[PDB]
RNA sequence: GGUGAAAUUCUUGGAUUUAUGAAAGACGAACAACUGCGAAAGCAUUUGCCAAGGAUGUUUUCAUUAAUCAAGAACGAAAGUUGGGGGCUCGAAGACGAUCAGAUACCGUCCUAGUCUCAACCAUAAACGAUGCCGACCAGGGAUCGGCGGAUGUUGCUUAUAGGACUCCGCCGGCACCUUAUGAGAAAUCAAAGUCUUUGGGUUCCGGGGGGAGUAUGGUCGCAAGGCUGAAACUUAAAGGAAUUGA
RNA sequence: UUGUUGGUCUUCAACGAGGAAUGCCUAGUAAGCGCGAGUCAUCAGCUCGCGUUGACUACGUCCCUGCCCUUUGUACACACCG
RNA sequence: CCGACUUUGUGAAAUGA
RNA sequence: AUGUAAA
RNA sequence: AUCAGAGUGGCGCAGCGGAAGCGUGGUGGGCCCAUAACCCACAGGUCCCAGGAUCGAAACCUGGCUCUGAUACCA
């Protein structure tokens, strides 16, 4: 029973993927605002977007 | 499945400042698989940082031997020591010489053990030369000094005073004070003290060191 | 290694030519 | 044609150099020819270091570090981009 | 109250092995492949994520509150670089609710080892 | 376990993992290098012993005793051979599981000989610096290895100094490297492959287009594998080296 | 005439959104809808123009196919279909 | 080859009753 | 994997 | 000479009456510049020749053909 948690995209680091189709962003957690994690995001995403996030403790790695 | 397990309190001898290094557990004492005599020889792996309440000695793991239990309270005596691998790999680097030695020692208490010593030359200040190598005969000379000094410091009373020479790093800091006439040898140490063959149980001998 | 394996072929062939001579000796 | 001055290995004054094993394919290449890097990595990368200083029981504790001297052959070094094919002129420098 | 977490972090799999302070009794041994369907997922860092979450829960349900970590690679005559699951296991096993006492690498490193699998030219693929 | 993914394989007769310990045999990490020694092959744990060795130093000796060397001789990696010891790891052959059209291969598991040691053979490697050996001259520099000489200036040393480490300067003898043609070269490149048509220091070996071929035959050595010595017939107009542009 | 075409009544097929594969397209664009011209004595399912209605997706990447530059390798030059 | 009884006595512990 | 003899 | 065994897709072969397939081969697309290879579809046969019984045969029995394998010994 994970409770879906929220983040804001502070900066868009890049655009990874074989076909360059998974944005790699750096998210900051709303519920406790000192946790910043690098995640993968698909589709158009800009700065300040709020992302719902089912499972939290996974993170990506630079140029995944 | 984990309900027939009782914990036990591992308490270290009086030659260490801190006590109660940890908690072990055994199956409840039956007969034929009695717990007390059944295990009786745990070898715990505990750093010396939490036995001296410091962080300068965060390296220098001590391995301690469980040798008796007294009423839900596990006695212990020293059984050996070593560096942490991060420590040793941090010390050993390029562009210098690594010096090592080893000796068998029989302390007055009927214990046989082995000493491993290690050393590394210094770059003196103003040394413009990129490297610091000895010349394979001074290596042998200071290896011979380490042998002589370490056996000299040994042939003492007991593991008590031997280990309390270990604790303040006696051996190292009077290896270079014995050989700064050949090379400085920054980071002289004793990596490993291997207790080869202990004499016997000797509960009385245990008791005053471990009270 | 075409050079090496040509050498090995001639080694085998010369061994077999030798055998035919210890036959017709 | 001779591709390099020293042959890709620094062997002068010797006749035989003890071989070693590539850390990836285990190929036996001489110790003076293998691409040898002394990698010293953190136990965890810097995005997970605050989170372990928030879990170390005793304060003032510093993270250990992985020291390891990895060896590669030329094949695996090229393939994994440890080293790269450089121009005829840039090839020579050792910096 | 202290335990010891032997994190065997090789490739192809990852082991998280918790014992008492002596190494003679395994309180819990959760394996990355116990928590996935794929014989290729068995080595990914995610497998170590959740297989460490369950270590933490079965560790709270046994009592020991702080943990001496001891990481270890394949060792011997093989790689000495921990598998992908090492850092994932530490990351998840610290933040799932737990206390880490002391980190240390106990990977087997030989003074010099026996001959290594692969032959002279080695694995050429 | 293993891989990209698999399966062969091990496993509730408790594998994998953890700790303690014992046996076996192998290997000697990191230190470890444009570093040393060795005639080359080669030689990295410790101490002892045994002989040997280059350099350095020398106001010691002999006095040309020297250089290179057909015949002849010593050593000569790995493999391999005869026979003991050992039998960990790894592993030709062999057997499997994959892949594939095939897969007698690369990949994964088991593995014999072998890997190790002894006694005795063998005599070849891209045995390489693809660069014989001794000698002289010629261009510059900083490194570094060993020895020696000279500097004051600090040692977590030294009953004080000397000496050891370190800084500076110079000699020899090493292993090399960086810059430049005024040189050489087909150029690549080379401070020795220079001092070559302005051609001559000495000496040994060795090549005469490509194949046939290090083959046949003869000899000789070897237990054998093979080694050393080694043609012809015929065929061919190119084969080959270096560098340029393009693909 | 092997019915040029256009009407009228009747005849009322397959086709249930199409396998492997593959094409075109980034804003009045795709797609839907008609008109005009070319051909023409007649025949427009075509081609070239024209407007009408009017979007989803993306604002990327070198993974597939290719292109340009540099480096590198080459036993290729009719040039890797070597 | 192994099983039981017999020579075959003594006391001690741990598991079944 | 491979690539007219038809110049 | 007797006695078994087997005659099934183009080839080698599976089949237990309701009743026909497997690999491969062939035919048509697809990928490729083109051929393989690979992906997707398509069509198969006088179930050796001639009878019978059997709801129901290629199978079951029998007659005819062709190959193969055995046994043909004491004198
Ligand atoms: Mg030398
Ligand atoms: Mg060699
Ligand atoms: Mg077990
Ligand atoms: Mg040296
Ligand atoms: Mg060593
Ligand atoms: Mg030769
Ligand atoms: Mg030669
Ligand atoms: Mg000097
Ligand atoms: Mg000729
Ligand atoms: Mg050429
Ligand atoms: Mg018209
Ligand atoms: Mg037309
Ligand atoms: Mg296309
Ligand atoms: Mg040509
Ligand atoms: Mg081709
Ligand atoms: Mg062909
Ligand atoms: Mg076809
Ligand atoms: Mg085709
Ligand atoms: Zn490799």
């Amino acid at each position: 029973d994970t409770q879906v948690k929220l983040a804001v995209v502070v900066k868009v680091m890049g655009r990874t993927g074989s076909r360059g189709q998974v944005t790699q962003v750096r998210v900051k957690f709303l519920d406790d605002q000192n946790r910043l994690i690098m995640r993968n995001v698909k589709g158009p995403v800009r700065e300040g977007d709020i992302l719902t996030l089912l499972e939290s403790e996974r993170e990506a790695r630079r140029l995944r | 499945p984990f309900t027939k397990k009782q914990w036990y309190d591992i308490k270290a001898p009086l030659l260490f400042t801190s006590r109660n290094v940890g908690k072990t557990l055994v199956s409840r004492t039956q007969g034929t698989k009695i717990a007390s005599e059944g295990l009786k020889h745990r070898v715990f792996e505990v750093s010396l940082a939490d036995l001296q309440n410091d962080e300068d000695q965060a390296y220098r793991k001590i391995r301690l031997r469980a040798e008796d239990v007294q009423g839900m309270n596990v006695l212990t005596n020293f059984w050996g020591m070593d560096f942490t691998t991060d420590k040793l790999r941090s010390l050993v680097r390029k562009w210098q010489t690594l010096i090592e030695a080893h000796v068998d020692v029989k302390t007055t208490d009927n214990y046989m053990l082995r000493m491993f010593a290690i050393g590394f030359t210094k770059r003196r200040p103003n040394q413009v030369k990129r490297t610091c190598y000895a010349q394979a005969s001074q290596i042998r000379q200071i290896r011979r000094k380490m042998v002589e000094i370490m056996v000299n410091q040994a042939a003492s009373c007991d593991l008590k005073e031997l280990v309390n020479k270990f604790i303040p790093e006696v051996i190292g800091k009077e290896i270079e004070k014995a050989t700064s006439s050949i090379f400085p040898l920054q980071n002289v140490y004793v990596r490993k003290v291997k207790i080869l063959k202990a004499p016997k149980f000797d509960l009385g001998k245990l008791m005053e060191v471990h009270g | 290694m075409r050079a090496k394996w040509k050498k090995k072929r001639m080694r085998r062939l010369k061994r077999k030519r030798r055998k035919m001579r210890q036959r017709s000796k | 044609t001779f591709k390099r001055r020293n042959g890709g290995r620094n062997k002068h004054g010797r006749g035989h150099v003890k071989y070693i094993r590539c850390s990836n394919c285990a190929k036996c290449c001489p110790k003076d020819k293998a691409i040898k890097r002394f990698l010293v990595r953190n136990i965890v990368e810097q995005a997970a270091v605050r989170d372990v200083q928030e879990a170390c029981v005793h304060d003032g504790y510093v993270l250990p570090k992985l020291y390891a001297k990895v060896h590669h052959c030329v094949s695996c070094a090229i393939h994994a981009h440890i080293v790269r094919v450089r121009s005829r002129e840039n090839r020579r420098n050792r910096e | 109250v202290f335990g010891v977490a032997h994190i065997f972090a090789s490739f192809n799999d990852t082991f998280i092995h918790v014992t008492d302070l002596s190494g003679r009794e395994t309180l819990v041994r959760i394996t990355g492949g116990m928590k996935v369907k794929a014989d290729r997922d068995e080595s990914s860092p995610y497998a170590a994520m959740l297989a460490s979450q369950d270590v933490a829960t079965r560790c709270k349900e046994l009592g020991i509150t702080a943990l001496h970590i001891k990481l270890r690679a394949t060792g011997g005559n093989k790689t000495k670089t921990p598998g992908p699951g090492a850092q994932s296991a530490l990351r998840a096993l610290a933040r799932s609710g737990m206390k880490i006492g002391r980190i240390e690498d106990v990977t087997p490193v030989p003074t010099d080892s026996t001959r290594r699998k692969g032959g002279r030219r080695g694995r050429r693929l």
